[PDB]
């Protein structure tokens, strides 16, 4: 699981 | 002189130094966010973020292993209660003169610091105008600068975590 979701 | 004040003092124990500053930063951040809660609401901050490029989901890796998508106030509540717990944990943060710091203490502190950064990031990205409104920008800026100088000093947060404020960090 990943707590940080990055977007552009 | 902050660069000076964050260095490991004369014959001091690393773990104790980090433990002691971590407690203080938690308090600083708690104070600072406390001042703008009236403006950080489930309506204003539906998901926890550091601007639209960074969205955070709560997990503590023990009680909650699968991240929960939640509002900023909720995420930060999760976070602050969680940090408090650790700091109050006597096996983790010894206040006695008998308990040593656990073998993994550094990893424990780094994790707290990593997540505390996100509160700064949310404030700067989403509520700086409120911060100015309440005339607490000076408090915020000095606190953040101190926090960053300390983590840089002991390499406690890695660059990709700091990215949401890389530009601001560079101007310190
Ligand atoms: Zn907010």
């Amino acid at each position: 699981y990943h707590s940080v979701v990055r977007y552009a | 002189n902050l660069r000076q004040a964050v260095m490991l003092p004369e014959g001091e124990d690393l773990n104790e130094w980090i433990a002691v500053n971590t407690v203080d930063f938690f308090n600083q951040i708690n104070m600072l966010y406390g001042t703008i809660t009236e403006f950080c609401t489930e309506a204003s901050c539906p998901v926890m973020s550091a601007g639209p490029r960074y969205e955070y989901h709560w997990a503590d890796g023990t009680n909650i292993k699968k991240p929960i998508k939640c509002s900023a106030p909720k995420y930060i509540d999760y976070l602050m209660t969680w940090v408090q717990d650790q700091l109050d944990d006597e096996t983790l943060f010894p206040s006695k003169i008998g308990v040593p710091f656990p073998k993994n203490f550094m990893s424990v502190a780094k994790t707290i610091l990593k997540r505390l950064f996100r509160v700064y990031a949310h404030i700067y990205h989403q509520h700086f105008d409120s911060v100015m409104q309440l005339q607490e920008e000076a408090h915020l800026n000095t606190s953040f600068k101190h926090f960053i100088f300390f983590v840089q000093e002991f390499n406690l947060i890695d660059r990709r975590e700091l990215a949401p404020l890389q530009e601001l960090i560079e101007k310190l």
